[PDB]
């Protein structure tokens, strides 16, 4: 798979998000229970509640198709669907919304990715949700200073950094810590106050973020000198306009 | 210097150009006089009615960043968007009524039947007396019957019936005072043509009560400017009270030689004749007057159409008649404050001056690549430059639609059609979205990724000169930040022509008039006056309600 | 036949049925099987005759939470159901030889009514089915009890509702799969205002018959519409048959290798190596690193790409078991193949735009709602000329019951009554058969 | 004596029998205080705008006759009809924009995807969160976004959101600021049929601002409610702000358990949801609310709901909606002034008591013959035997609507069933054509003579129960003197019969609030208020306008 | 020109529109490809003669 075309760092870091043969840099350890605290569905060790019965104590309808698509281990358990959602900041953040879904639907499985300007989300099964929201905490998909978990009031992508670098948040999730240079999650993605706050790590340099992010920006790789890309969505554009008139 | 650069620095502490401010440290609401306003206004209501109404409290903290003023471009005023959101802008609604209110009726099929099947003559003088007949008649007066109760004339002050013809002679004929001269409100070449247009035909321009069209709706307008051409012509022309050819009167002026501002809606959005849904773009167009004062500035021409249509399809009818609620003010407000859309479309205007000329280019694909891709990239550039423009528009879609305004009528300069400048409208989008990786919300791109196959389509319901087009248009009828621009894109080929209608002369001359409440000459001005509430709206029922 | 494209046919299982079938053979214009099903949905009605019973014993008639006390009537509807629905069916019919069907079902509860092809044959469109049935059974009701003219009117509201006060049948006791022709967003819509729910009741939740029935019905209403004439009516044939149809196991055989471990961006890669492989797409130039594909036939590709994004519904909705992602994979199954190839996505992106805005009325405030209200003339759902509802109906019918308004809410009377007609309950059977049959009468 | 007596002795010199009197000597428009402010405003309005407009000299002079005073039935208030004109009276206007902005929304479905697919509880508590926060965001404030701007909270004070439920238990646990109490607004008998009706059941009335109502259309209630609800479900149940369960909560408001007033109405007058002519006439008799005040005497309650019914069918909806100009005031006064309808149903009222006890006659053709006959005759006698109240309801279609007014609902009250008092209205219309020799204007009796035949019809656009009827009707949907006067024929039986509603239980209890602006309790009081302009109503532009 | 569009185009058809519907593109189709009409100017064929369908 070729996945996107270009010849700059962004068009490569595009690549290398949605190719699943790629492995996300890990850049921060998160406990379970950390995933669980941030993600606010349930309490930690609560059991999942279930929206409807489990697979195997219900009865599908024969269907070739059922057969053949295996369930996501939480859709199997009856596990309602709940979501996570990040916002990326347009400052040169590693992941941005459209880079997300694309690559969302080329990495998980039963994946419902939502794109828009000041937020990117994913609904899918509890603890399917899970072990995806792991990783892309752990991973160059987050930056705590660039991105934040935000439910609601998402107000930020676009904003001017703070004086500490960290992006606009109206309910202050995410707490830089200017005595050890780290940023803290005191608060769920909902917003509601955490017992114990989640270690967030290092905002990345300014350096590394230019050396990951997936935003065109002329400060950093204009979109426009990235010619071969820009040529590939002029030709979309074009075939699609002859395909809607098809009388040539 | 950019023409918003002025806005910026009103509107933060920090220089344009600068990354990075602070937060949290404003005083949430209490920073801002209209939020103080609202507060002290939400307790008194409250305390007054016995229920819970606005109150800071309630959700999320507004004012974390700076609750910034807004400019009315081509303005020197600068408001709080609250100003600037409908309910709370008197010229907003205004402008909606003097459309809502106004229906174009024919007299040709009138004193035809006059002639031919009553075999009476119709003259001039005749026409002035019927003409001083309906304006009695229309606002909700008598003329023939016993004993019939009316309107109070004070209420319906702003109802009454003009009439234009393109035959100079029979326009002198006619008392003045009746007569919308399009000699007199059009430059010589724009007057000449709508005169050609028009030829021996005779047109009423009615307009019904603003207190009606606000107890009624927009259906009501024919309906009623109908009933009374129907009285008055019974009067005038001395027919029978009620007789067959009475009939024929009632036929013309309903559906033979009526036109409607909006045609009626199917029924999931539900609704009648002049509602904002069934105003083609091209309407929207003629209906704003910039084109017959501005006609040397075809951006300005353009722009003003933007503001109209922006403010009618995003605030009023998409805002609210097909959602409601806090509603999208701030959706149209990106197209007609702080001067950015003009800075971005007066560049596009240069580039296309300096490349083509305007309506000199190639009208193909090769225009809109280059055009739309120019200006583009020049758009989402001052965005990056400039961190407070950033912050400033800070939704996607609001900086969608005007980069792709400014793209889609800077095609239209070049090439003349408003075809290829809806193509370059799309292009700007696809753009617009790989180079941010973003684009607006959820679900503004539907008609962006239908948009280019559907240009140039023919089928159906798909194929439709962008003119024609309007909120109805399947692709178009659910989402903000299209439709008026959409109608600056189908004004942009016009004004760089110095054509003086888009779609419909009739209607460009229907509102060419000193008499209407809000002025259509300077709909941004317009907004101004209405934000600072000095603008003075029909339809008050002061007069018959206690001090 | 107008066109030179063969294609071969494959069972709801995956098994081949028939080789080399001429494309036109599915055209609904052609199509015996088609054109039965077709004419089934315009004639047959359900009534409720328990619902009539029970709204006469209570007054209850006119629309949600409407009552009229004092005219309560008290009559055993369900206990006389064969006298009343024998009488009803000697008014509906023409003759005693035609192809009306009344037929009792849950003890006499519901009642499948058919009318008969020749009213239609002299009638513009199809409001005959209801309107008939309504005033058969009305008519049968006070016949069977003697009920009195001072009564008989709420026997009326009872059957069909508000009607004509309101401009539906609100509150009647009786359903169609179409609804009323002044609902239609545009002239010859009306086979595109079945909701998704309806054919997934009508299919039992059954993945590919679900996915034939709306195929079905949309690209049929493409015809009716002017769309499939001329120019496009190749591109259309070939999306029933590849999206719709599973001709050449091509849906089937994308899940099969996607069903395990796949995701939308597996089924894209593979589906874009069939392209290849098939000879629909050939490297047109060569970028840094990335290959430009080119197409000789628009038509083939769009089919090809169709396929996919059906496989692409069926592998990302199926494993979640949850169809609010269908709206996701038809965006950016079209996006990503898009930069993955440099060749338009599926009706060169009217079904992106189609996902664009039903992805953001299925989870916004606005309006839409679940996937299986939609329906192809709905405001939200009608861009795409066929290409995107099949894929909606496919994912409900993989729902495991996460849908607050699913079938069961909003359907349960088509669920019973509907889905007992042979033909709706599995079209992709008897399409199939009547192509084979038709084969070389083409 | 007869009610009708001092009327007629205001009105006139002479006395109720003298047969003859003097005209031609009154001065013309100048005996009238109202046409003389009128004739004053007119040159005002004229001077002002440049053109001329209310001219007395116009047409034929009216005031050739007496120009009457008119008293409002059930008051001591006399004024002339131009007070009681829907233009010149804000308590008729405040009444329809009452009706056209409330719209009624289940929370059952909601409650039920809270808990089943988003897992979370709902209890009287979170109930009364939500409750506050729809409050502060319904009128149009904000909730979740930053940087939102909101409507000016004085100027949408009248819109609010309450909830009813046939659960006292739980009714008490919510803040009772919220809540419509059944107990405490109706009496015992009706209250407990009301909640037995509803039970676990909870309703929401919302009420969005008049002034967006009169700024945009009825159809715009429901989304503006279901916007607000879906802002305060994310709100206070702390789901995502959009994700794929908010659907389901849009689904829920807009379609699944929303209750509008009015149906919308087919393309030949094309017109969205909440218009007067999708308001069937059983809605109508229970958003009236005399009947749980005036329960003991079922004649006020059915002629409270015809002037409810007359002043917006026949004033509002036919004579502007569907028609416009002078309009049609008279023909719906003369059902609710100068307590002659009134005299003649009282008189019927008495009559079937007398003969069969309210509810006790059989319901069949017999009973119609005997009551319509009977009530018809008195009605035609007194303008007989009183010149000058043939001379006060001089159209020939008042005195039909009048006459069979009083007939149906006579008959009704002795049957119990609404559908054998139509028969009767019908029946008045035949015996009065040819007693007479004369009925109404040119096409009054179009639905009369298809009357008889479809009052017991089946078919399919002809069989309809009365209540379910409304001025969609096919045989109603186009002429004056019917409608409003049908909606009382359907209260009537219900009035005889103590029932607390005639068609729907949540329309009824809907419109028992406090909180509305127009007092539905007191109709014809609030329409003598607003005749004498002492009616303050919403939606007003004062408080964003110069002075 | 008089058009009478095949009956079975109905048999498979829920209304009456494909009259219209399938005789307007037909003719729109072959006046485009009798004077090869460019796709920046075929939609003005489209709506000289369908009309403001699908805005009205
Ligand atoms: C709750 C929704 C879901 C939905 O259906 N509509 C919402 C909210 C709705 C509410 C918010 C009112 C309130 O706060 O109580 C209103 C005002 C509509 C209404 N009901 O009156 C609105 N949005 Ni929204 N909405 C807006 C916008 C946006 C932008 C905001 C991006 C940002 O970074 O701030 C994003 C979409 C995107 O990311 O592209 C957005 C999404 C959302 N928008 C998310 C909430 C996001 C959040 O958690 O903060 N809106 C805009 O992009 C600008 C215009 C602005 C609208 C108000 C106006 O026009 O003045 C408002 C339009
Ligand atoms: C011109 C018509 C034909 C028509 O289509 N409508 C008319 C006139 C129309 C106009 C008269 C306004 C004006 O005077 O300028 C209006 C007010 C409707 C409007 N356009 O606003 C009206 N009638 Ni008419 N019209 C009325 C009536 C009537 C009665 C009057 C009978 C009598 O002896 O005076 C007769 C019909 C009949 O004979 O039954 C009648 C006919 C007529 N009516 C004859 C004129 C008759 C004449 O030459 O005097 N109206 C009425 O019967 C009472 C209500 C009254 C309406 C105003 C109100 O409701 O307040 C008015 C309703
Ligand atoms: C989709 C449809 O809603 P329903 O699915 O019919 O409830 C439609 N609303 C809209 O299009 C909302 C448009 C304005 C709000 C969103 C602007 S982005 C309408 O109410 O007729
Ligand atoms: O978040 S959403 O895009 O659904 C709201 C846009 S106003
Ligand atoms: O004169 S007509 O009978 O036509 C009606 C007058 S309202
Ligand atoms: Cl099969
Ligand atoms: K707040
Ligand atoms: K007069
Ligand atoms: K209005
Ligand atoms: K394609
Ligand atoms: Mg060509
Ligand atoms: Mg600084
Ligand atoms: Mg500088
Ligand atoms: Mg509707
Ligand atoms: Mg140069
Ligand atoms: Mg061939
Ligand atoms: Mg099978
Ligand atoms: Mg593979
Ligand atoms: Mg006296
Ligand atoms: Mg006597
Ligand atoms: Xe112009
Ligand atoms: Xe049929
Ligand atoms: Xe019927
Ligand atoms: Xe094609
Ligand atoms: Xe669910
Ligand atoms: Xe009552
Ligand atoms: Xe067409």
């Amino acid at each position: 798979a070729q996945y996107y075309p270009g010849t700059t760092k962004v068009a490569q870091n595009r690549r290398n998000f949605c190719n699943p043969e790629y492995e996300l840099e890990k850049l921060r350890e998160i406990s379970d229970e950390d995933v669980v605290k941030i993600l606010g569905h349930r309490a930690p060790g609560e059991e999942y509640p279930s929206v409807h019965p489990p697979l195997e104590e219900m009865d599908e309808p024969e269907d070739a198709i059922r057969e053949m698509v295996e369930p996501i281990d939480g859709a199997k358990a009856g596990d309602r669907v709940r979501y996570i959602q990040f916002t990326d900041s347009m400052y040169f953040a590693p992941a941005q919304p459209y880079v997300r879904s694309r690559a969302y639907l080329c990495r998980y499985r039963g994946a419902d990715a939502g794109t828009l300007s000041g937020r990117q989300i994913i609904e899918t099964r509890e603890r399917d949700l899970e072990k995806i929201s792991k990783e892309l905490l752990e991973t160059e998909f987050f930056d705590p200073a660039r991105s934040g978990v935000r439910g609601k009031s998402v107000h930020g992508h676009s904003l001017r950094l703070d004086e500490d670098g960290m992006m606009f948040d109206m309910l202050r999730r995410q707490i830089y810590n200017k005595d050890t240079g780290r940023v803290e999650m005191v608060k769920n993605q909902i917003g509601d106050e955490l017992d114990e706050p989640v270690d967030l790590g290092e905002p990345l340099d300014e350096e590394t973020l230019m050396e990951k992010t997936t935003i065109y920006r002329v400060d950093g790789e204009a979109y426009r000198d990235d010619v071969e890309a820009v040529e590939i969505m002029q030709r979309i554009h074009v075939l699609r306009s002859q395909g809607g008139f098809n009388l040539e | 210097d950019k023409l918003f650069i002025n806005a910026l620095k009103k509107k933060f502490e920090e220089s344009p150009e600068e990354k990075k401010t602070t937060f949290y440290t404003l005083g949430g609401w209490k920073q801002s006089e209209r939020k103080t306003e609202f507060v002290n206004a939400g307790k008194e209501v409250a305390a007054k009615r016995g229920i819970p109404q606005y109150n800071p409290d309630i959700g999320t903290p507004l004012g974390q960043r700076v609750l910034m003023p807004y400019q009315v471009s081509t303005t020197d005023t600068y408001v709080e968007g609250d100003d600037l959101h409908f309910v709370n802008n008197a010229a907003m609604q205004q402008m909606w009524d003097d459309i809502r209110r106004t229906v174009i009726v024919g007299l040709n099929h009138a004193h035809a039947v006059i002639e031919k099947r009553l075999g009476k003559e119709v003259t001039p003088e005749t026409i002035t007396h019927y003409l001083e007949t309906v304006n009695h008649a229309m606002p909700g007066a008598a003329v023939v019957q016993e004993h019939m109760v009316e309107t109070h004339p004070a209420l319906v002050a702003d109802s009454y019936v003009k009439v234009f013809t393109g035959n100079d002679e029979i326009a002198d004929e006619i008392d003045p005072a009746f007569v919308i001269d399009i000699n007199k409100q059009f430059p010589e070449d724009q007057a000449e043509t709508l005169k050609a247009e028009v030829g021996d035909g005779i047109w009423q321009v009615v307009r019904i009560p603003t207190i009606v069209s606000r107890t009624c709706d927009g259906a009501t307008t024919s309906r009623w400017s109908a009933m009374q051409i129907g009285m008055s012509m019974i009067s005038a022309y001395k027919q029978a009270a009620g007789e067959a050819a009475t009939g024929d009167f009632a036929y013309a002026a309903k559906h033979a030689e009526v036109i409607h501002m909006g045609t009626y809606l199917p029924v999931r959005r539900a609704r009648g004749e002049n509602e904002p849904g069934g105003v083609p773009f091209g309407y929207l167009a003629d209906i704003c007057q910039s084109s017959r004062v501005n006609y040397e500035d075809p951006v300005r021409v353009s722009l003003d159409v933007v503001a109209t249509g922006a403010m009618l399809y995003d605030q009023i009818w998409l805002g609210s008649y097909m959602s409601g609620g806090v509603g999208f003010t701030q959706y149209a407000t990106a197209a007609y404050t702080d001067n950015i859309l003009d800075d971005f479309t007066y560049f596009g205007k240069e580039y296309v001056e300096d490349k083509y000329g305007l309506c000199e280019a190639p009208n193909n694909m090769d225009t809109v690549l280059d055009v739309a891709t120019e200006v583009t990239f020049y758009g989402l550039e001052q965005y990056e430059e400039y961190p407070a423009l950033l912050e400033d528009q800070f939704g996607g879609s609001q900086r969608a639609a005007v980069v792709a305004a400014a793209a889609g009528c800077s095609t239209a300069f070049a090439t003349g059609n408003a075809q290829t400048g809806l193509s370059g409208w799309y292009l700007s989008m696809y753009l617009h979205k790989e180079q941010h990786s973003r684009l607006g919300f959820y679900g503004y791109d539907l008609q962006d990724q239908c948009g280019a196959s559907n240009v140039f389509s023919i089928r159906g319901d798909e194929g439709l000169p962008l003119e024609l087009r309007g909120p109805n248009y399947p692709n178009y009828a659910m989402n903000v930040g299209h439709q008026g621009e959409y109608a600056g894109i189908s004004q942009a080929p016009h004004a760089a022509r110095g054509d003086a209608f888009v779609f419909n002369p009739l209607v460009k001359i229907a509102f060419a008039d000193d008499n209407l409440v809000f002025d259509f000459t300077n709909v941004r001005g317009e907004f101004a006056k209405g934000a600072l509430r000095e603008f003075e709206p029909a339809g008050e029922r002061a007069l018959i309600t206690p001090a | 036949a107008k066109f030179e494209d063969k294609v071969d046919l494959y069972d709801d299982r995956g098994n081949l049925v028939e080789e080399q079938v001429p494309l036109e053979a599915l055209s609904p214009l052609r199509n015996p099987a088609i054109k039965s099903i077709v004419q089934g949905i315009k004639r047959t009605v359900a009534v409720n005759l328990e619902g009539i019973e029970n709204a006469l014993k209570t007054a209850k008639v006119g629309g949600p939470a409407c009552k009229i006390m004092g005219r309560e009537l008290d009559l055993d509807i369900v206990g006389n159901a064969e006298s009343i629905a024998a009488a009803a069916k000697e008014m509906i019919q023409v003759t005693e030889d035609d192809d009306t069907n009344v037929e009792l079902l849950g003890g006499g509860k519901r009642a499948l009514v058919q009318v008969p092809s020749a009213r239609f044959d002299v009638a513009a469109e199809y409001s005959a089915a209801p309107l008939v049935t309504a005033t058969a059974f009305v008519q049968a009701i006070i016949n069977e009890f003697d009920v009195s003219m001072y009564d008989a009117n709420m026997v009326k509201a009872a059957v069909l509702g508000r009607y004509p006060q309101s401009v539906e049948y609100m509150g009647a006791n009786i359903a169609t799969m179409l609804d009323i022709p002044q609902k239609l967003e545009g002239p010859g819509y009306a086979l595109r205002n079945i909701m998704v729910n309806h054919v997934v009741a009508a299919t039992l939740k059954n993945t590919l018959q679900a996915a034939a029935l709306s195929t079905i019905l949309e690209q049929t209403a493409m015809f009716e519409m002017g769309d499939a004439v001329g120019a496009f009516e190749r591109m259309h044939l070939l999306g029933l048959a590849y999206q719709g149809m599973n001709a050449d196991n091509l849906v089937f055989d994308l899940v099969k290798a996607n069903g395990k471990e796949g995701t939308v961006g597996s089924v894209i890669a593979d589906l874009v190596e069939r392209a290849l492989e098939d000879g629909v797409i050939k490297v047109e130039k060569e970028l840094t690193d990335y290959k430009v594909y080119g197409t000789d036939d628009l038509a083939m590709w769009n089919a090809y790409a169709a396929a996919g994004l059906m496989a692409a519904t069926m592998v990302n909705q199926g494993a979640a078991r949850a169809a609010q992602g269908v709206s996701s994979t038809l965006l950016y199954y079209n996006d990503l193949i898009e930069f993955e190839t440099g060749l338009p996505s599926v009706d060169f992106g009217k079904v992106e735009g189609t996902a664009v805005g039903f992805s953001f009325f299925s989870h916004s405030i606005y309006g839409g709602g679940g996937p299986g209200i939609f329906n192809g003339n709905h405001i939200v759902t009608r861009h795409s000329k066929g290409f995107a509802i099949p894929c909606v109906a496919a994912a409900m019918a993989l729902d495991a019951g996460t849908q607050m308004f699913s079938p069961e809410a909003t359907s349960g009377l088509i669920k019973e009554v509907f889905s007992q007609v042979d033909e709706f309950r599995e079209p992709l059977k008897y399409v199939v058969e009547a192509a084979a049959e038709i084969k070389n009468e083409i």
